[PDB]
């Protein structure tokens, strides 16, 4: 009921791993569920802060995480490297950044000031 | 047990008066054997739900929370496991036996350190795949956004979050090396299973309508002839006996399974991850859950969020 | 060892695992047996042997104790005409001590010789003499009217009950009298029964046996005063008192007992035994078969290459030192076919690896991989009627 | 559920004759007052929420 | 009734709680008996003391009823040999209706 007419958000109830779908066969007594799962691989470390200072204000991000190579700073979905360039439409911000724990000084984008000019 | 010492007691004569009875004896055994089987299943179904046997880094900066009464210590066990194996107060004589388990709770207490050590570093990773490391803070703030509040409420909080974290693990401590009857859902399972050996071994001591209630003495002052009825009784009673305990001890251990597969799921779904099922692990909104290692079974620390000091506002 | 697996299975091959194929127990010898010091025959002559005996009304009883007694002597004989032993066998009172000896005589009919029985009624057996509902010694009826062919008198009462009036009690005495005469249902028979208890104070007579000599620290076999048991005798650090002639924990099974001859108090104990259990690494492919002896110190026992882990003994399987994935479940932490033999080691967990930790990394993965993984569920059984 | 009064019946030769199978009614005693309390805690553990 | 706990529990000391110690039942009194009025003696005598018993080919019988009987003032007598009742013991004879 809830592995092959939905999607379980149940962790290891059907598969090792993260569940996608899963397929159901007849057996001679009995049932076997064959469960088809997504599993992440080829890791890499990078740097991470929990905000950001931007002109006494601090940038979270909305969904993602802050990660950098070394030189330059980009947003990622926390189960992918798929990086872009840290931006405000994707950065949401509260308070100012004398408060966490831990915030890297960095630049934060505002598509709309180019536009201005 | 072992059924043709338990009902005769090495006299040959009655061995041979009870093996006219059929195979019940290699029946009860079969039975016995079984749960005593299943018992080590349930054991490696609850705990060996990791991988490798991960491991604590020796420098302790996780963003001011102080896992070390829980975290192992190079002694055997961590201090809250050795708390709970002193709030528990637990033979081979006549065809009984006692088999030890198969997984020392040296080993045991290696897997819930394994464990613990493995959602401190990691978080839901691990349980999925390999052990992707992230700094303790970030991980608390995946899980408040997993919870419906936003990660910078943590941020902003932290110094009072990791406060109330250490505090409620004092309170813990101190609730457990204090307060009487803390593990009485395992002193009834250890009390119920000495009390059914004790009826077995004391029904021994009936005749069942025999002139007496040992087998040596009606051997030694009576003629095969007549001590063939004699033993019978004794054996017929005797056989019921041990049928009975056999039958009880078949659906306590069916209660036990059942037990052993809700405390397998709650690992699974509760320390592997995080769960939104309400009041499945704990009061309140679930953050985190840490297990700990028992005399015989699991005791399982909830980590949970509570909303307090409220106010009303007017909406639309 | 393997064949008693081919046979516990009945099968002539069997899979790999841990079965149980039978016990094992170390038998004991060289049996002993205690009985007291006292050694002297017991004048059952002075009973047997007497013409005055007395009337059903007053029948009389006689004590016998402190000495031993032959009873083969007598049991053997054509000299009785009913010897029927209740609950003793007759040919065994030789080896059986008893506390008191009760010996109850008098002369009745020999119709009426039957009626002196546990279960039985008519005339005696409700007015004169009765037995309860439990066992005597024995009852010893012989003809003796030779000796007898009036003075032998007898009329609700209680087992072992005597009635000593002789009055009249509608005026109408209601006590009678025999005829001896050789004139067959009124052919007088002397008639005696023998009582005795078991197991309810210290014994002291019994038969001709030869109270072997004492051993101690060992599996033996005594008959130790009429208590015949098996185990290993040792020295207690408890005491008993000066009323205590044995003792136990539970169950009935005697745990200690004072010597008869030396009033010394030694401990009983079961003698090791346990499970014997082989483990296999399958016939298909060996036959080579390791053996485990349950609970027990192999100090007693093949023993060609011993290992001694917390679940008893292990025989035919070398201790091997680096730890491997678990084959075959022992217990204890010990699971155990590699290198042409059999292996003994401790199982471990896994690979022992501990991720990289810093307050400022992280790691996110760049490819995937999805997989499919199978889970079987049975749902029904068969429909038996 | 009594046994001494199920099936003896107020018999004082019933109840001796009895004594001597062990505690068989003692134990089936305690296994029924065990599924009464058990069928209690049910109860309390589905509406005291 | 706490004594009686004790001696339930095996033990001299007993937890909190709600054990169940006995039954309890109001004893009988003064036991009745109801026996029909009929009561006059019948012949067992016109039976027994007889000489023309029929030989085993017609083996005769009679049937009695009607009457309180006596069964002491035979069976207590050394008159007979053989006494073995089927089912039945002698000496209840005088409590059983049929």
């Amino acid at each position: 009921s809830e592995c092959v007419l939905g999607q379980s958000k149940r962790v290891d109830f059907c598969g090792k791993g993260y569940h996608l779908m899963s397929f159901p066969q007849s057996a001679p007594h009995g049932v076997v569920f064959l469960h088809v799962t997504y599993v992440p691989a080829q890791e890499k470390n990078f740097t991470t802060a929990p905000a950001i200072c931007h002109d006494g204000k601090a940038h979270f991000p909305r969904e993602g995480v802050f990660v950098s190579n070394g030189t330059h700073w980009f947003v990622t979905q926390r189960n992918f490297y798929e990086p872009q360039i840290i931006t405000t439409d994707n950065t949401f911000v509260s308070g100012n950044c004398d408060v966490v724990i831990g915030i890297v000084n960095n630049t934060v984008y505002d598509p709309l000031q180019p536009e201005l000019d | 047990v072992d059924c043709t010492m338990y009902i005769c007691g090495d006299s040959t004569e009655c061995s041979n008066l009870l093996l006219q009875y059929g195979s019940f004896c290699t029946q009860l055994n079969r039975a016995l054997t079984g749960i005593a089987v299943e018992q080590d299943k349930n054991t490696q179904e609850v705990f060996a739900q990791v991988k490798q046997i991960y491991k604590t880094p020796p420098i302790k900066d996780f963003g001011g929370f102080n896992f070390s009464q829980i975290l192992p210590d190079p002694s055997k066990r961590s201090f809250i496991e050795d708390l709970l194996f002193n709030k528990v107060t637990l033979q081979k004589f006549n065809g009984l036996t006692v088999l030890p388990p198969l997984l020392t709770d040296e080993m045991i207490a290696q897997y819930t350190s394994a464990l613990l050590a493995g959602t401190i570093t990691s978080g839901w990773t691990f349980g999925a795949g390999a052990a992707l490391q992230i700094p303790f803070a970030m991980q608390m703030a995946y899980r408040f956004n997993g919870i419906g509040v936003t990660q910078n409420v943590l941020y902003e909080n932290q110094k009072l979050i990791a406060n109330q974290f250490n505090s409620a693990i004092g309170k813990i401590q101190d609730s457990l090396s204090s307060t009487a009857s803390a593990l009485g859902k395992l002193q009834d399972v250890v009390n119920q299973n000495a009390q059914a050996l004790n009826t077995l071994v004391k029904q021994l001591s009936s005749n069942f309508g025999a002139i007496s209630s040992v087998l040596n003495d009606i051997l030694s002052r009576l003629d095969p002839p007549e001590a063939e009825v004699q033993i019978d009784r004794l054996i017929t009673g005797r056989l019921q006996s041990l049928q009975t305990y056999v039958t009880q001890q078949l659906i306590r251990a069916a209660e036990i399974r059942a037990s052993a597969n809700l405390a397998a799921t709650k690992m699974s779904e509760c320390v592997l991850g995080q769960s939104k099922r309400v009041d499945f692990c704990g009061k309140g909104y679930h953050l985190m859950s840490f297990p700990q290692s028992a005399p015989h079974g699991v005791v399982f620390l909830h980590v949970t969020y509570v909303p307090a000091q409220e106010k009303n506002f007017t909406t639309a | 060892p393997l064949s008693e697996t081919k046979c516990t299975l009945k099968s002539f091959t069997v899979e790999k695992g841990i079965y149980q194929t039978s016990n094992f127990r170390v038998q004991p010898t060289e049996s002993i047996v205690r009985f007291p010091n006292i050694t002297n025959l017991c004048p059952f002559g002075e009973v047997f042997n007497a013409t005055r005996f007395a009337s059903v009304y007053a029948w009389n009883r006689k004590r016998i104790s402190n000495c031993v007694a032959d009873y083969s002597v007598l049991y053997n004989s054509a000299s009785f005409s009913t010897f029927k032993c209740y609950g003793v066998s007759p040919t065994k009172l030789n080896d059986l001590c008893f506390t008191n000896v009760y010996a109850d005589s008098f002369v009745i009919r020999g119709d009426e010789v039957r009626q002196i029985a546990p279960g039985q009624t008519g005339k005696i057996a409700d007015y004169n003499y009765k037995l309860p509902d439990d066992f005597t010694g024995c009852v010893i009826a012989w003809n003796s009217n030779n000796l007898d062919s009036y003075n032998y008198l007898y009329r609700n009462l209680k087992p072992f009950e005597r009635d000593i009036s002789t009055e009249i009690y509608n005026c109408y005495f209601p006590l009678q009298s025999y005829g001896f005469q050789p004139t067959v249902g009124y052919q007088p028979y002397r008639v005696v029964v023998l009582s005795f208890e078991l197991l309810h104070a210290p014994a002291t007579v019994c038969g001709p046996k030869k109270s072997t000599n004492l051993v101690k620290n060992k599996c033996v076999n005594f008959n130790f005063n009429g208590l015949t048991g098996t185990g290993v005798l040792t020295e207690s650090n408890k005491k008993f008192l000066p009323f205590q002639q044995f003792g136990r924990d539970i169950a009935d099974t005697t745990d200690a007992v004072r010597d008869p001859q030396t009033l010394e108090i030694l401990d009983i104990t079961p003698c090791s035994f346990g499970g014997v259990s082989v483990i296999t690494p399958g016939t298909n492919t060996s036959n080579q078969v390791a053996v485990l002896y349950q609970d027990v110190n192999c100090t007693e026992v093949t023993g060609s290459n011993v290992f001694q882990t917390r679940a008893g003994c292990l025989i035919g399987a070398e201790h091997v030192n680096n730890s491997y994935e678990c084959d075959i479940p022992i217990g204890a932490g010990i699971c155990a076919v590699a290198s042409q033999s059999i292996i003994a080691y401790t199982m471990s967990l896994g690979a022992e690896n501990s991720v990289a930790y810093s307050n400022n990394s992280i790691a996110i993965p760049t490819n995937f991989t999805i997989s499919v993984t199978t889970e079987i569920l049975p749902v029904s059984m068969t429909k038996t009627s």
